[PDB]
């Protein structure tokens, strides 16, 4: 199961 | 920022002529991913070849295993042909039966 | 024993023409469960083992969207670390990111990790206490500190400490036939001449799982090293893994050597003689 919250980006 | 594939040739199961099996190549601790593998029955391309999906280790080094089925026989020579940008030229591992 | 559940994503920039190829593999412990590849044709995420298939239509529609939203911040992310680099949209680059969650002998929550590469090397990492971050340079102490604004650590732990484990916890039930079966090591000795006075031993340890394993020479008891030789755990392709060691021995004093063998299936180690 992937994390479910927006990705914060580099 | 580049590593040099290791390069395993073996069978899934003891080899034994007559007897069908899996060929496989393992490369390992290469960076970076892009790579070409061949798997050689006397010394040509074998067409049938499927891979793993592309993983990497703690070090972040890329691996993949290449395989096919194949019947081993007395006289039928069997290798691994592998190139990426750390070698000069392709590298050719030849299959022992014991490796 | 102890279980894991691991993502790895890979992205590399393709500068002659268009989009990064992105691939995400899953695993519990040493079994890939799941992929995505950019370059396949179903732009869904897949099943790679029989147990994940039964989960139904919302969970692989759920994954899709979500490793989709993985390939696009990686997509993003090799812009901005060109631009941290100051390196020119000429050449390919990768990123590589780890995330995952253990639970221990007790089933409960043992440590979560989110690792992050640029070119091969550490960028940023999540530490132990998915508190605080490991920037490794300039260009990831930038990203530690947006990432501290946005509390990504707090996010992350939440993941890592409860869905994670939740779901790990579900997948190990559900493919607990295989997943909490472990495969003993098959094993056995080979003997072969290498001249008159010298012989190589070689020992065998075939069709086993998990792949962390032990192999070990003795000789009148006591560890030897020298003229040894092991090759890396390698994997048989139908899920379980393989390994040897071998030793030069002189010409009948083979019987002074034992290999040890150490697995999680092997309730007492086993110990080899030609
Ligand atoms: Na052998
Ligand atoms: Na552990
Ligand atoms: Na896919
Ligand atoms: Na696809
Ligand atoms: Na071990």
């Amino acid at each position: 199961y992937l994390v479910v919250v927006g990705a914060v980006g580099v | 920022i580049q590593r040099t594939p290791k390069i395993q040739v073996y069978s899934r199961h003891p080899a034994e002529n007559g007897k069908s099996n899996f060929l496989n190549c393992y490369v390992s601790g290469f960076h970076p991913s892009d790579i070409e593998v061949d798997l050689l029955k006397n010394g040509e391309r074998i067409e049938k070849v499927e891979h793993s999906d592309l993983s990497f280790s703690k070090d972040w080094s890329f691996y993949l295993l290449y395989y096919t089925e194949f019947t081993p026989t007395e006289k039928d020579e069997y290798a691994c042909r592998v190139n990426h940008v750390t070698l000069s030229q392709p590298k050719i591992v030849k299959w022992d039966r014991d490796m | 024993g102890s279980h894991s559940m691991r993502y790895f994503f890979t992205s590399v920039s393709r500068p002659g023409r268009g989009e990064p190829r992105f691939i995400a593999v899953g695993y519990v412990d040493d079994t890939q469960f799941v992929r995505f590849d950019s370059d396949a044709a179903s732009q869904r995420m897949e099943p790679r083992a029989p147990w994940i298939e039964q989960e139904g239509p919302e969970y692989w529609d759920g994954e899709t969207r979500k490793v989709k939203a993985h390939s696009q911040t990686h997509r993003v992310d090799l812009g901005t670390l060109r631009g941290y680099y100051n390196q020119s949209e000429a050449g390919s680059h990768t990123v590589q990111r780890m995330y995952g969650c253990d639970v221990g002998s007790d089933w409960r929550f043992l440590r979560g990790y989110h690792q992050y590469a640029y070119d091969g090397k550490d960028y940023i990492a999540l530490k132990e206490d998915l508190r605080s971050w490991t920037a490794a340079d300039m260009a990831a102490q930038t990203t530690k500190h947006k990432w501290e604004a946005a509390h990504v650590a707090e996010q992350l732990r939440a993941y890592l400490e409860g869905t994670c484990v939740e779901w790990l916890r579900r997948y190990l039930e559900n493919g607990k036939e295989t997943l909490q079966r472990t495969d003993a090591p098959k094993t056995h000795m080979t003997h072969h001449a290498v001249s008159d006075h010298e012989a190589t031993l070689r020992c065998w340890a075939l069709s086993f799982y998990p792949a962390e394993i032990t192999l070990t020479w003795q000789r009148d008891g006591e560890d030897q090293t020298q003229d040894t030789e092991l090759v890396e755990t390698r994997p048989a392709g139908d899920g379980t893994f393989q390994k040897w060691a071998a030793v030069v021995v002189p010409s009948g004093q083979e019987q002074r050597y034992t290999c040890h063998v150490q697995h999680e299936g092997l309730p007492k180690p086993l110990t080899l003689r030609w």
